[PDB]
Protein backbone atom coordinates (compact mmCIF):
# COMPACT_ATOMS: atom_id res chain seq x y z
CA UNK A 1 0.00 0.00 0.00
CA UNK A 2 2.60 2.55 0.79
CA UNK A 3 4.30 2.98 -2.47
CA UNK A 4 1.07 2.11 -4.43
CA UNK A 5 -0.46 5.11 -3.01
CA UNK A 6 2.62 7.62 -4.09
CA UNK A 7 2.30 5.81 -7.68
CA UNK A 8 -1.48 8.01 -7.06
CA UNK A 9 0.74 10.97 -5.84
CA UNK A 10 2.38 10.84 -9.69
CA UNK A 11 -1.06 9.70 -11.82
CA UNK A 12 -2.39 13.04 -9.37
CA UNK A 13 0.08 15.09 -10.45
CA UNK A 14 0.40 13.78 -14.58
CA UNK A 15 -3.39 14.57 -14.64
CA UNK A 16 -2.94 18.02 -13.09
CA UNK A 17 -0.21 19.38 -14.83
CA UNK A 18 -1.73 18.19 -18.30
CA UNK A 19 -5.36 19.49 -17.33
CA UNK A 20 -3.88 22.80 -16.21
CA UNK A 21 -1.58 22.83 -19.30
CA UNK A 22 -5.34 22.19 -21.36
CA UNK A 23 -6.83 25.41 -19.41
CA UNK A 24 -3.14 27.45 -20.30
CA UNK A 25 -3.99 26.50 -23.95
CA UNK A 26 -7.18 27.88 -23.89
CA UNK A 27 -6.43 31.51 -21.99
CA UNK A 28 -3.04 31.66 -23.94
CA UNK A 29 -4.48 31.40 -27.46
CA UNK A 30 -7.53 33.31 -26.24
CA UNK A 31 -5.15 35.70 -24.94
CA UNK A 32 -3.25 36.02 -27.68
CA UNK A 33 -5.58 36.20 -30.75
CA UNK A 34 -7.23 39.24 -28.75
CA UNK A 35 -3.91 40.91 -28.09
CA UNK A 36 -3.51 40.70 -32.04
CA UNK A 37 -6.81 42.90 -31.91
CA UNK A 38 -5.72 45.00 -29.00
CA UNK A 39 -2.84 45.67 -30.87
CA UNK A 40 -4.85 46.75 -33.35
CA UNK A 41 -6.68 48.89 -30.80
CA UNK A 42 -3.05 50.41 -30.57
CA UNK A 43 -2.67 50.95 -34.11
CA UNK A 44 -6.17 52.50 -34.14
CA UNK A 45 -4.87 55.33 -32.04
CA UNK A 46 -2.13 55.35 -34.86
CA UNK A 47 -4.77 55.37 -37.09
CA UNK A 48 -4.85 59.06 -36.01
CA UNK A 49 -1.20 59.69 -37.46
CA UNK A 50 -2.53 57.93 -40.70
CA UNK A 51 -4.96 60.36 -41.23
CA UNK A 52 -2.93 62.75 -40.28
CA UNK A 53 -0.36 61.96 -43.07
CA UNK A 54 -2.93 63.94 -45.04
CA UNK A 55 -4.71 66.14 -43.11
CA UNK A 56 -1.98 68.43 -43.55
CA UNK B 1 45.82 76.89 -51.15
CA UNK B 2 43.34 79.98 -51.16
CA UNK B 3 41.14 78.79 -53.83
CA UNK B 4 40.23 75.61 -51.34
CA UNK B 5 38.06 78.79 -48.49
CA UNK B 6 37.30 80.68 -51.68
CA UNK B 7 35.40 77.42 -52.16
CA UNK B 8 33.44 77.73 -48.97
CA UNK B 9 32.33 81.51 -49.89
CA UNK B 10 31.40 80.14 -53.72
CA UNK B 11 29.21 77.72 -52.07
CA UNK B 12 27.54 80.11 -49.81
CA UNK B 13 26.67 82.32 -52.98
CA UNK B 14 24.47 79.20 -53.75
CA UNK B 15 23.09 79.08 -50.08
CA UNK B 16 22.21 82.84 -50.69
CA UNK B 17 20.47 81.57 -53.45
CA UNK B 18 18.74 78.90 -51.53
CA UNK B 19 17.61 80.94 -48.39
CA UNK B 20 16.39 83.89 -50.56
CA UNK B 21 13.46 81.18 -51.88
CA UNK B 22 12.23 81.53 -47.93
CA UNK B 23 9.77 78.34 -47.67
CA UNK B 24 11.77 76.88 -44.66
CA UNK B 25 8.62 74.52 -43.62
CA UNK B 26 9.61 71.90 -46.20
CA UNK B 27 12.45 70.59 -44.18
CA UNK B 28 10.86 71.10 -40.88
CA UNK B 29 8.34 68.92 -42.29
CA UNK B 30 11.32 66.42 -43.50
CA UNK B 31 12.26 66.27 -39.91
CA UNK B 32 9.40 65.42 -38.55
CA UNK B 33 7.99 62.94 -40.94
CA UNK B 34 11.59 60.91 -40.34
CA UNK B 35 11.19 61.07 -36.59
CA UNK B 36 7.60 59.34 -36.59
CA UNK B 37 9.35 56.43 -38.50
CA UNK B 38 11.28 55.77 -35.71
CA UNK B 39 8.97 56.72 -32.59
CA UNK B 40 6.95 53.90 -33.69
CA UNK B 41 9.79 51.89 -33.12
CA UNK B 42 10.71 53.79 -30.60
CA UNK B 43 7.91 53.60 -28.50
CA UNK B 44 8.22 49.99 -29.19
CA UNK B 45 11.49 49.85 -27.26
CA UNK B 46 9.88 51.51 -24.61
CA UNK B 47 7.48 49.36 -24.75
CA UNK B 48 9.95 46.00 -24.92
CA UNK B 49 11.56 47.57 -21.44
CA UNK B 50 8.54 47.23 -20.04
CA UNK B 51 7.72 43.92 -21.39
CA UNK B 52 10.73 42.26 -20.16
CA UNK B 53 10.11 44.79 -16.89
CA UNK B 54 6.66 42.97 -16.70
CA UNK B 55 7.32 39.30 -17.68
CA UNK B 56 9.87 40.41 -14.20
CA UNK B 57 6.95 41.30 -12.39
CA UNK B 58 4.24 38.86 -12.73
CA UNK B 59 7.19 36.22 -11.98
CA UNK B 60 7.87 38.18 -9.10
CA UNK B 61 4.12 37.98 -7.37
CA UNK B 62 4.26 34.12 -8.89
CA UNK B 63 7.35 33.58 -6.61
CA UNK B 64 6.16 35.74 -3.83
CA UNK B 65 2.81 33.53 -3.75
CA UNK B 66 4.80 29.79 -4.24
CA UNK B 67 6.86 31.40 -1.48
CA UNK B 68 3.50 31.58 0.77
CA UNK B 69 2.97 27.89 -0.89
CA UNK B 70 6.20 26.33 0.80
CA UNK B 71 4.98 28.39 4.11
CA UNK B 72 1.83 26.88 4.10
CA UNK B 73 3.54 23.15 3.18
CA UNK B 74 4.98 23.98 6.29
CA UNK B 75 2.42 25.65 8.51
CA UNK B 76 0.50 22.14 7.82
CA UNK B 77 3.84 19.79 8.62
CA UNK B 78 4.60 22.39 12.25
CA UNK B 79 0.46 21.66 12.82
CA UNK B 80 1.04 18.04 12.05
CA UNK B 81 4.45 17.73 14.05
CA UNK B 82 6.10 16.56 10.23
CA UNK B 83 9.51 18.97 11.16
CA UNK B 84 11.39 17.46 8.81
CA UNK B 85 9.17 18.41 5.66
CA UNK B 86 8.74 22.00 7.16
CA UNK B 87 12.51 22.50 7.10
CA UNK B 88 12.39 20.24 3.58
CA UNK B 89 9.43 23.15 3.04
CA UNK B 90 12.21 26.50 4.50
CA UNK B 91 15.20 25.46 1.82
CA UNK B 92 12.75 25.75 -0.75
CA UNK B 93 11.08 28.72 -0.12
CA UNK B 94 14.63 30.95 1.12
CA UNK B 95 15.98 29.03 -2.20
CA UNK B 96 12.63 30.85 -3.91
CA UNK B 97 12.85 33.90 -1.78
CA UNK B 98 16.24 34.82 -2.37
CA UNK B 99 15.64 34.64 -6.31
CA UNK B 100 12.85 36.48 -5.87
CA UNK B 101 14.84 39.19 -4.48
CA UNK B 102 17.19 39.69 -7.35
CA UNK B 103 14.28 39.73 -9.40
CA UNK B 104 12.97 42.71 -7.65
CA UNK B 105 16.50 44.23 -8.44
CA UNK B 106 16.09 43.15 -12.01
CA UNK B 107 12.95 44.97 -12.12
CA UNK B 108 14.28 47.97 -9.98
CA UNK B 109 17.16 48.74 -12.34
CA UNK B 110 14.70 48.19 -14.98
CA UNK C 1 9.00 27.71 -28.22
CA UNK C 2 5.89 28.31 -26.43
CA UNK C 3 7.71 30.22 -24.00
CA UNK C 4 8.68 32.16 -26.80
CA UNK C 5 5.06 32.76 -27.73
CA UNK C 6 4.72 33.93 -24.49
CA UNK C 7 7.13 36.84 -25.70
CA UNK C 8 4.69 37.46 -27.91
CA UNK C 9 1.90 37.56 -25.02
CA UNK C 10 4.79 40.33 -23.43
CA UNK C 11 5.07 41.54 -26.77
CA UNK C 12 0.95 42.02 -26.99
CA UNK C 13 1.34 44.12 -23.24
CA UNK C 14 3.97 46.55 -24.95
CA UNK C 15 1.37 47.07 -27.70
CA UNK C 16 -1.33 48.52 -25.25
CA UNK C 17 1.00 50.42 -23.96
CA UNK C 18 2.39 51.68 -27.10
CA UNK C 19 -0.55 54.38 -27.44
CA UNK C 20 1.23 56.55 -24.76
CA UNK C 21 4.09 57.15 -27.00
CA UNK C 22 1.36 57.90 -29.89
CA UNK C 23 0.19 60.85 -26.70
CA UNK C 24 -3.01 58.32 -26.02
CA UNK C 25 -4.19 57.17 -22.59
CA UNK C 26 -6.54 57.39 -19.96
CA UNK C 27 -7.16 60.93 -20.46
CA UNK C 28 -8.89 60.41 -23.77
CA UNK C 29 -11.08 57.67 -22.14
CA UNK C 30 -11.65 59.77 -18.86
CA UNK C 31 -13.38 61.86 -21.56
CA UNK C 32 -16.34 58.85 -21.84
CA UNK C 33 -16.24 58.89 -18.33
CA UNK C 34 -17.14 61.90 -17.34
CA UNK C 35 -19.69 61.74 -20.57
CA UNK C 36 -21.04 58.42 -19.40
CA UNK C 37 -21.27 59.73 -15.79
CA UNK C 38 -23.48 62.78 -17.30
CA UNK C 39 -25.61 60.05 -19.46
CA UNK C 40 -26.95 58.48 -16.11
CA UNK C 41 -27.58 62.37 -14.75
CA UNK C 42 -29.98 63.33 -17.64
CA UNK C 43 -31.62 59.55 -17.51
CA UNK C 44 -31.85 59.93 -14.22
CA UNK C 45 -33.24 63.15 -14.23
CA UNK C 46 -35.39 61.83 -17.27
CA UNK C 47 -37.04 59.11 -15.35
CA UNK C 48 -37.39 61.34 -12.51
CA UNK C 49 -40.65 62.92 -14.25
CA UNK D 1 24.15 71.00 -48.82
CA UNK D 2 21.53 73.73 -48.70
CA UNK D 3 20.28 72.24 -52.09
CA UNK D 4 18.36 69.54 -50.24
CA UNK D 5 16.84 71.52 -47.83
CA UNK D 6 16.19 73.54 -50.39
CA UNK D 7 14.73 70.63 -52.18
CA UNK D 8 11.93 70.19 -49.17
CA UNK D 9 10.67 74.06 -50.39
CA UNK D 10 10.03 73.02 -54.00
CA UNK D 11 7.93 70.09 -53.21
CA UNK D 12 6.39 72.38 -50.88
CA UNK D 13 6.08 74.52 -54.18
CA UNK D 14 4.05 71.50 -55.29
CA UNK D 15 2.25 71.04 -52.19
CA UNK D 16 0.69 74.72 -52.68
CA UNK D 17 -0.50 73.57 -56.34
CA UNK D 18 -2.18 70.57 -54.99
CA UNK D 19 -3.80 72.50 -51.97
CA UNK D 20 -4.97 74.95 -54.50
CA UNK D 21 -6.89 72.45 -55.74
CA UNK D 22 -8.91 72.61 -52.87
CA UNK D 23 -11.47 69.33 -52.97
CA UNK D 24 -10.43 67.44 -49.76
CA UNK D 25 -13.07 65.68 -48.82
CA UNK D 26 -11.63 63.28 -51.60
CA UNK D 27 -8.59 61.68 -49.04
CA UNK D 28 -11.41 62.02 -46.27
CA UNK D 29 -13.13 58.86 -47.90
CA UNK D 30 -10.40 57.13 -48.53
CA UNK D 31 -9.18 57.48 -44.64
CA UNK D 32 -12.86 56.18 -43.65
CA UNK D 33 -12.90 53.70 -46.04
CA UNK D 34 -10.21 51.89 -45.23
CA UNK D 35 -10.98 51.70 -41.93
CA UNK D 36 -14.20 49.89 -42.76
CA UNK D 37 -12.76 46.95 -43.91
CA UNK D 38 -10.69 46.62 -40.96
CA UNK D 39 -13.69 47.96 -38.58
CA UNK D 40 -15.70 44.57 -39.41
CA UNK D 41 -12.49 42.29 -39.03
CA UNK D 42 -12.14 44.29 -35.65
CA UNK D 43 -15.74 43.96 -34.25
CA UNK D 44 -15.13 40.34 -35.32
CA UNK D 45 -12.23 40.05 -33.14
CA UNK D 46 -14.23 41.72 -29.91
CA UNK D 47 -16.69 38.85 -31.08
CA UNK D 48 -14.04 36.41 -31.01
CA UNK D 49 -12.65 38.08 -27.57
CA UNK D 50 -16.03 37.57 -26.53
CA UNK D 51 -16.24 34.19 -27.65
CA UNK D 52 -13.97 32.69 -25.65
CA UNK D 53 -15.37 34.88 -22.64
CA UNK D 54 -18.38 33.11 -23.95
CA UNK D 55 -17.39 29.38 -23.93
CA UNK E 1 3.45 63.13 -50.47
CA UNK E 2 0.45 65.40 -51.55
CA UNK E 3 -0.15 64.36 -54.87
CA UNK E 4 -1.90 61.06 -52.92
CA UNK E 5 -4.33 63.37 -51.48
CA UNK E 6 -4.88 64.94 -54.17
CA UNK E 7 -5.72 61.76 -56.13
CA UNK E 8 -8.62 61.10 -53.66
CA UNK E 9 -10.05 65.00 -55.12
CA UNK E 10 -9.05 63.98 -58.87
CA UNK E 11 -11.05 61.24 -58.27
CA UNK E 12 -14.03 63.24 -56.75
CA UNK E 13 -13.72 65.64 -60.15
CA UNK E 14 -15.06 61.88 -61.73
CA UNK E 15 -17.35 61.87 -58.99
CA UNK E 16 -19.07 65.11 -60.10
CA UNK E 17 -19.11 64.44 -63.26
CA UNK E 18 -21.60 60.80 -62.66
CA UNK E 19 -23.49 62.76 -60.15
CA UNK E 20 -24.38 65.21 -62.48
CA UNK E 21 -25.42 61.98 -64.62
CA UNK E 22 -28.50 62.11 -62.04
CA UNK E 23 -30.20 58.77 -62.17
CA UNK E 24 -29.95 57.28 -59.00
CA UNK E 25 -32.14 54.61 -59.08
CA UNK E 26 -30.26 52.42 -61.56
CA UNK E 27 -27.99 51.11 -58.27
CA UNK E 28 -31.24 51.06 -56.12
CA UNK E 29 -32.57 48.83 -58.18
CA UNK E 30 -29.46 46.56 -58.21
CA UNK E 31 -29.22 46.87 -54.39
CA UNK E 32 -32.62 45.17 -53.79
CA UNK E 33 -32.77 42.82 -56.48
CA UNK E 34 -29.07 40.98 -54.98
CA UNK E 35 -30.88 41.13 -51.40
CA UNK E 36 -33.95 38.99 -53.44
CA UNK E 37 -31.71 35.90 -54.17
CA UNK E 38 -30.18 35.96 -50.60
CA UNK E 39 -33.96 36.70 -49.25
CA UNK E 40 -35.16 33.57 -50.79
CA UNK E 41 -32.18 31.57 -49.22
CA UNK E 42 -32.59 33.89 -45.61
CA UNK E 43 -36.25 32.81 -45.39
CA UNK E 44 -35.28 29.35 -46.08
CA UNK E 45 -32.97 29.56 -43.71
CA UNK E 46 -35.62 30.48 -41.13
CA UNK E 47 -37.80 27.85 -42.49
CA UNK E 48 -35.05 25.24 -41.71
CA UNK E 49 -34.68 26.78 -37.95
CA UNK E 50 -38.36 26.66 -37.67
CA UNK E 51 -38.19 22.80 -39.66
CA UNK E 52 -35.58 21.83 -36.40
CA UNK E 53 -38.20 23.65 -33.97
CA UNK E 54 -40.70 21.73 -35.85
CA UNK E 55 -39.14 17.87 -35.57
CA UNK F 1 27.15 8.88 3.08
CA UNK F 2 29.99 11.20 3.10
CA UNK F 3 31.23 11.09 -0.70
CA UNK F 4 27.55 11.13 -1.96
CA UNK F 5 26.50 13.80 0.38
CA UNK F 6 29.56 15.85 -1.83
CA UNK F 7 27.85 14.25 -4.76
CA UNK F 8 25.12 16.18 -3.46
CA UNK F 9 27.18 19.96 -3.32
CA UNK F 10 28.02 19.16 -7.02
CA UNK F 11 24.33 18.90 -8.41
CA UNK F 12 23.60 22.13 -5.98
CA UNK F 13 26.40 23.66 -7.66
CA UNK F 14 24.95 22.33 -11.73
CA UNK F 15 21.83 23.55 -10.95
CA UNK F 16 22.58 26.51 -9.46
CA UNK F 17 24.99 27.87 -11.80
CA UNK F 18 22.71 26.73 -14.86
CA UNK F 19 19.77 28.27 -13.08
CA UNK F 20 21.68 31.55 -12.70
CA UNK F 21 23.09 31.76 -16.03
CA UNK F 22 19.40 31.24 -17.36
CA UNK F 23 18.56 34.63 -15.37
CA UNK F 24 21.51 35.96 -17.03
CA UNK F 25 19.95 35.45 -20.60
CA UNK F 26 16.97 37.14 -19.63
CA UNK F 27 18.44 39.82 -17.94
CA UNK F 28 21.50 40.16 -20.52
CA UNK F 29 19.20 40.19 -23.58
CA UNK F 30 16.64 42.14 -22.12
CA UNK F 31 19.59 44.91 -21.07
CA UNK F 32 20.67 44.63 -24.59
CA UNK F 33 17.60 45.29 -26.65
CA UNK F 34 16.53 48.10 -24.00
CA UNK F 35 20.43 49.79 -24.19
CA UNK F 36 19.64 49.59 -28.56
CA UNK F 37 16.64 51.87 -27.39
CA UNK F 38 18.64 53.43 -25.08
CA UNK F 39 21.57 54.21 -27.59
CA UNK F 40 18.22 55.73 -29.97
CA UNK F 41 17.82 58.13 -27.10
CA UNK F 42 21.45 59.34 -27.24
CA UNK F 43 21.20 59.58 -30.65
CA UNK F 44 17.77 61.34 -30.83
CA UNK F 45 19.82 63.82 -28.42
CA UNK F 46 22.14 63.53 -31.42
CA UNK F 47 18.13 64.02 -33.67
CA UNK F 48 19.02 67.69 -32.36
CA UNK F 49 22.17 67.95 -34.79
CA UNK F 50 20.59 66.62 -37.55
CA UNK F 51 17.77 68.83 -37.56
CA UNK F 52 20.55 71.77 -36.98
CA UNK F 53 22.27 70.53 -40.29
CA UNK F 54 19.30 72.46 -42.13
CA UNK F 55 18.23 74.62 -39.05
CA UNK F 56 21.03 76.93 -40.49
Amino acid sequence: RTMSENLRRNLAALEAKISEAKTKKNMLQARAKAAKANAELQQTLGGLGTSSATSA
Amino acid sequence: GLFDRLGRVVRANLNDLVSKAEDPEKVLEQAVIDMQEDLVQLRQAVARTIAEEKRTEQRLNQDTQEAKKWEDRAKLALTNGEENLAREALARKKSLTDTAAAYQTQLAQQ
Amino acid sequence: FERMENKVLDMEATSQAAGELAGFGIENQFAQLEASSGVEDELAALKAS
